[PDB]
């Protein structure tokens, strides 16, 4: 069987903070 | 391998230390004494290199 993924999946790309900023 | 060999042929040991030199909290340091942590001062600082 199959089914939709939605948004799941993102994670932490590195070991860094950051906050209050979007970030590509 | 023989002795008798010319160097080209003759036997090396090899190391490669490799460095993950992340972002990441350090379990290795080279040998460095740690002053006292200081605030609210202007300083030249180090954590972790």
């Amino acid at each position: 069987a199959y089914t939709n993924s939605f948004t799941r999946g993102v994670y932490y790309p590195d070991k860094v903070f950051r906050s209050s900023v979007l970030h590509s | 391998f023989q002795p008798t060999y010319g160097v080209g042929y003759q036997p090396y040991r090899v190391v490669v230390l490799s460095f993950e030199l992340l972002h990441a909290p350090a379990t290795v340091c080279g040998p460095k004494k740690s002053t006292n942590l200081v605030k609210n001062k202007c300083v030249n600082f180090n954590f972790n290199g």
